[PDB]
């Protein structure tokens, strides 16, 4: 927690969303991923 | 769905607008009024006291300031103004407007975002100022202030202000005024119209040169603007040919011959412009199908009505129900075919698919072939084997030859065998699966391998797939003198197509079976009329069922069928008419038949690219991102069209089509597009030239604004900042959609575009596209590189300040301080401070002390170099420390800041004035993350003696900074005291210097603000309206 | 004083407020003034687990 | 004096390249697609698969190939300084073994 | 999906966040307080042996 509160980094999968654009294999890795899921522990 | 929509109809932008107003981006404005009345000067001396409109402000104190299209009057609002106020007014947020987000004060902004900040304004300054100069009319003077000329009338009421600020020469000069001055010693013929191109009696000037107020800086922009679009021109008989060639004849439009009135039409660009925007468009859809589905179905419409072929199914049912065959049968083949064929979409979209198999590969659904296989001894099957062989050969999926061989393969099992590659793509395996060359099988190509003894029909089906699988073919459309090309893999004007096209030579049609796919469905018939009557299955089926079955075969080769046909003789024109219309033009890579070597097996874009390569042809194998997806059609559908296709009774080719494409040559759609990609084209450069400024590209180019402060840029500001370049583009052509959204893709810092493709033998095409100019781009490096010289009229003030006391009654401009009040790091005896700097408190009586970069501590005196930063990391115990010995010490630091935004505050000379409250808030104000506008403090300047008094400083800069200043007293005789500035006369080089040339300016050092303008009238009609049709 | 944090006080103190803690006690298995030890009588492997 | 890393680390600097196959991390990234990539290439790993998914199983691997990610960026410059500044603030110091 | 995703704010500047960072918790830091415990911890250990 300290950890992440005193760095700049940000993770915002998002960008995994916008690359996409979306058998799909597309739609796959994304339904595997699941970014709406924000916890990072 | 939003980019599907971009595909079929981008927002074309607003290119023509004009301006009837004024050419000029600086406007003069007073600061402090004139000193009238006054105890010395009478009244009745000033022009102002006879209501005199005077070409100039009449005050005390004027300067010029920077104001976007205030003086203008135009049509189009491009909503990207850029407007400053009086140096006597806070600007600071017109340079916090970008990266300060995290910047908390409202007064105050992050040093570090100057440059990004500065940049993208006059990226705007740019954008807000692309009109054409319009032509409005005149009048001949009246009066004798000038001989006879033309003076220019603008348009909209309370004009009459105009006239005066328009022409400077015409005032009358009775006073010995600043202005008058200035005024009586310009050149007096230059006013007013100085020359124009009148062609037709009693119709408009086609353009006029005129000298009127302006500015040389705006007037090039427009001028390089108007030359952009002048290189895009094209005239009516070049649309003529244009159209006519595309329509192949079919269609004929017309032209005038016979003196025109110049007319403005914007619409030929190159290639080069037309493939780079191509690529662009290809990127945002690759592996997406829905996307580029909905395409196909258009053009499925488009032909649909265009086509004179017709599908009619009742052509099946007839030629069956004479089918000879017994009621005492379990079975018929003549029922169970029609069953199959249960008698459209998939024909007409598998020939648009022609047209895109660079993004888009056309293959049978799997839902047509057998469940589990099929087998030779099932009717069925039998149907279910002649209905995909017919239509496999339609689809662009470059495996079909040997997917048309598997599905017969698969019901041969038991019955035929022969020797497969592996065990993992067995003579089992669901022919639909070999979709790759890795999987042709070896039998396949080394037809050898098949034993013409233990499988007879299996091999006649490869040599029949050999010898007669169509034989791609190609056709000539378009006309590039106008519409340049799309085309990227393929040469200009060439449409590919996967099928042997042989021009019809009449008009009036007749059956006709000499065509390519009219064998291939004799063949497939009398491949199973072998299949049957092979002396080892003829046995399993009753006597009658056979001689049924031949009939039946019989009976479709010899089907009265007008596709295969029309396959060969008109479909291909039809594409060929089409093409030149479409939105989103063609995208092939070569049909390859039976040569696997060269089959497609990738096609590629990069838009960014590697580590330390700057060569696009050597990043382009590693950083391509690939494209590409299969649509599935329905091999029943496509069959019944290959059998039942009809023609109107008395069809006549040269008159149908004649009707039939009129309409569809009457949507100008296609050449609005032209413009699009133009600006697409723009907007892509624009960003990498402007990005290279706050970051390292691999890209040569200019550099001005070096010394204007900027942070260590990450891939993330610079994102940020594309996105603001990104924005501003669209709003000042007024377009929605989408535009360098596709590269945006996390980091532009090294955009490149590029595309490829790659054979299956490994052999690579590559296509780097060369990038043309850009007009916006060029502009806005030029506006940077005239800022580098009249940066303070931007409300920008160039090198450093220096905070220390300095009481006298003195009058100099602490803008223009004098020389020995500076020092700098050279100076002897000057302490420099670093990063190991800290204090240790004084004890006991004696002094504290800081320390020095060397390692020297001194005590709070002397003359310091603070780099701005320094202070800013430790602003509230620096203050505390320090501003103590400021205001009343002998301690005189100077902030190294580069560029900052500057503020001013008059005063009266005669009366005590101290400067201290002003500027401790500014010292008190400075944070880790923001700086107020830095003020100044500066004395009236006045027109007659006027005693003195005491005046406390502690704010002067480092160099000039006074150049906005425009003039002091300007109704008076002269500025006795205080600041003494005259009308600029470099500024008004051509009324001031009478040897030189009218046409002259002398950017990038000085902006004149009275110029030669070019002012246009030419018309900008719609196509339609100059080419027209003869339906 | 014109000046926010970045990262915020707040959030950072509350942060390292919990890092400061140290780890917790573990009587289990030792014994007390009177030489019984402390715990309950549960299988090594269980308690483990 | 030591911390041991389980990465290598580099000096920090936010200009830094989002596609930097130098940070090996980054590189790590790529490599393990394009394997995969020429893994699905011939298709001859999956039969039973009726269309070719080669062109879009391929792109959809490019596409996180060059994603602009700039996690491997921290977590080679800035991360372990980060580690280095708390450590001996920690009330239970750390425990390392190669 | 950390690894793919992952972004700096665009007016990053570590001179400035990392000073803010350390600041509010060096403050709170025990290192001193835990030396000292370090110091009779030992002085437990060898005077039981």
């Amino acid at each position: 927690v300290l950890l992440q509160r005193i760095s700049p980094l940000q993770i915002d999968p998002t960008i995994i969303s916008n690359t996409m654009s979306t058998l799909s294999p597309a739609s796959s890795i994304l339904g595997k991923l699941r970014p709406s899921n924000s916890d990072f522990s | 769905n939003k980019k599907t929509a971009q595909l079929l109809h981008a927002d074309t932008p607003r290119l023509v607008t004009w301006d009837a107003g004024l050419c000029t981006s600086f406007k003069i404005v007073p600061i402090v009024p004139a000193q009238v009345p006054q105890d010395v000067l009478a009244y009745t001396f000033f022009t102002s006291s006879y209501a005199i409109q005077s070409p100039f402000p009449e005050a005390a104190v004027s300067r010029i300031v920077v104001h976007t299209r205030w003086a203008s009057n135009v049509d189009f609002d491009r909503d990207s103004s850029v407007i400053m106020a009086p140096p006597t007014e806070n600007n600071i947020h017109l340079f916090k407007q970008l990266l300060n987000t995290e910047t908390l004060s409202v007064r105050g902004a992050n040093p570090l975002m100057f440059r990004a900040n500065v940049l993208h304004m006059l990226l705007e300054f740019v954008l807000d100022n692309l009109y054409l100069n319009r032509h409005t009319g005149f009048s001949q003077d009246h009066t004798p202030f000038t001989e006879g000329a033309n003076l220019r009338s603008l348009p909209g009421p309370d004009a009459e202000k105009w006239y005066s600020i328009m022409y400077p020469t015409r005032m009358g000069t009775p006073n010995v005024s600043k202005i008058c001055n200035f005024v009586a010693s310009c050149v007096r013929n230059r006013v007013g119209r100085f020359d124009r191109a009148q062609m037709m009696n009693g119709a408009m000037s086609e353009w006029v040169d005129v000298f009127e107020t302006s500015d040389a800086l705006t007037v090039s922009i427009r001028g390089r603007w108007m030359a952009r679009l002048a290189r895009m021109n094209i005239n009516p008989t070049e649309i003529e040919w244009a159209l006519t060639e595309c329509a192949q004849g079919y269609v004929t439009v017309t032209s005038p011959y016979a003196p025109s009135v110049n007319r403005l039409m914007p619409y030929r660009i190159s290639n080069a412009e037309r493939q780079i925007s191509q690529i662009i468009r290809i990127m945002n859809i690759g592996n997406n199908a829905t996307v580029i589905q909905p395409v196909l179905q258009d053009i499925s419409v488009l032909l649909q009505r265009i086509s004179p072929l017709q599908i009619d199914p009742t052509i099946i049912s007839n030629t069956m129900s004479t089918v000879s065959e017994s009621t005492t049968q379990t079975l018929s083949p003549a029922s169970s075919i029609l069953g199959k064929l249960r008698p459209f979409s998939s024909f007409r979209v598998a020939l648009a698919g022609w047209l895109y198999n660079g993004v888009v590969t056309t293959v049978i659904d799997d839902s047509s072939y057998p469940k589990d296989g099929g087998s030779v001894t099932s009717l069925e099957n039998l149907w279910d084997f002649f209905i995909l062989a017919l239509a496999l050969p339609l689809t662009t999926d470059p495996c079909a030859p040997v997917k048309a061989f598997m599905t017969l393969a698969n019901m041969m099992v038991g019955f035929e065998t022969i020797p497969m590659d592996n065990q993992i793509y067995t003579q089992s395996r669901r022919a639909s699966a070999f979709s790759t060359p890795h999987t042709w099988p070896r039998c396949f190509m080394n037809i050898q391998l098949i034993s013409p003894i233990d499988a007879p029909i299996l091999r006649q089906w490869a040599e029949i797939i050999h010898r007669y699988w169509p034989n791609p073919s190609q056709i000539r459309y378009g006309a590039p003198n106008v519409f340049g090309s799309a085309n990227l893999f393929t040469p200009p004007e060439v449409l590919l197509l996967p099928i042997d096209h042989q021009p019809a030579n009449v008009t009036t049609p007749t059956l006709d079976f000499t065509n390519e796919l009219t064998n291939w469905r004799a063949r497939v018939c009398e491949l199973m009329k072998n299949l049957v009557d092979n002396q080892r299955y003829q046995p399993g089926w009753t006597q009658s069922l056979v001689s049924s079955m031949r009939g039946t075969l019989d009976k479709l080769k010899l089907i009265k069928s007008m596709t295969p046909m029309y396959l060969q003789q008109l479909a291909p024109v039809e594409l060929a008419v089409i093409a030149p219309m479409l939105p989103f033009p063609p995208f092939q890579v070569p049909y390859v038949r039976l040569d696997r070597d060269r089959v497609p097996t990738m096609v590629g874009v990069t838009r960014q690219s590697r580590d330390t390569i700057t060569q696009p042809a050597l990043s382009l194998s590693t950083t391509n991102t690939t494209v590409g997806v299969p649509l599935a059609l329905d091999a029943r559908a496509i069959t019944v069209a290959l059998l039942s296709g009809k023609y109107p009774p008395d069809l006549v080719t040269n008159v149908w089509y004649a009707d039939a494409i009129y309409p569809m040559y009457a949507d100008t759609e296609v050449f609005s597009n032209l413009q699009r990609d133009m600006i697409t084209c723009e907007a892509v450069q624009t960003l990498v030239t402007l990005v290279a400024q706050i970051s390292e590209t691999q890209y040569p180019v200019d550099r001005y604004l070096d010394w204007i402060p900027s942070l260590r840029a990450s891939a993330a500001t610079a994102a940020t900042f594309a996105e603001w370049v990104n924005t501003s583009m669209k709003t000042a052509f007024d377009l929605s959609d989408m535009l360098l959204e596709p590269l945006l893709s996390g980091d532009p810092r090294m955009t490149q575009l590029a595309i490829q493709y790659q054979q299956y033998n490994g052999r690579t095409f590559n296509v780097i596209p060369e990038m043309p100019g850009s007009v916006i781009a060029d502009c806005v490096q030029l506006t940077a590189e005239v800022f580098n010289h009249e940066y303070n009229l931007f409300g920008i003030a160039r090198g450093d300040i220096i905070i220390g006391r300095v009481q006298s009654t003195h009058l100099w401009s602490p803008l223009a301080p004098p020389p020995d009040l500076v020092f700098d790091r050279d100076t002897p005896g000057v302490h420099i401070f670093g990063r190991d700097c800290r204090i240790s408190f004084g004890m006991n009586g004696a002094a504290p002390m800081i320390r020095d970069e060397t390692g020297m501590m001194v005590p709070f005196e002397g003359n310091w170099i603070f780099p701005l930063a320094l202070w800013q990391m430790n602003t509230r115990y620096f203050n505390q420390q320090f501003d103590a010995w400021i205001k009343t010490g002998e301690l005189r630091i100077r902030i190294e800041m580069g560029a900052y935004p500057y503020m001013l505050h008059y005063y009266d000379p005669r009366q005590y004035a101290n400067a201290w409250n002003l500027t401790s808030a500014w010292l008190e104000e400075i944070t880790p993350t923001s700086i107020p506008s830095v003020p100044f403090m500066v004395p009236i300047s006045s027109d007659h003696d006027i005693s003195s008094a005491p005046a406390v400083q502690y704010i002067i800069s480092t160099e000039y900074n006074d150049r906005s200043l425009f003039c002091t007293n300007s109704s008076s005789p002269q500025t006795i005291a205080g600041p003494d500035k005259h009308i600029p006369v470099e500024r008004y080089n051509i009324l001031t210097n009478p040897d030189a040339p009218p046409t002259q300016i002398q950017l990038p050092e000085v902006v004149d603000l009275y110029n030669v303008v070019t002012r246009y009238a030419y018309e900008t009609p719609p196509i339609t309206a100059v080419v027209m049709g003869v339906p | 004083e014109q000046y926010r944090a970045r990262p915020g006080i707040a959030s950072v103190q509350r942060a390292t407020e919990s890092a400061e803690l140290p780890m917790k006690n573990n009587d289990e298995g030792t014994p007390d003034k009177k030489g019984n030890t402390r715990g309950d009588l549960v299988n090594e492997h269980s308690e483990a687990k």
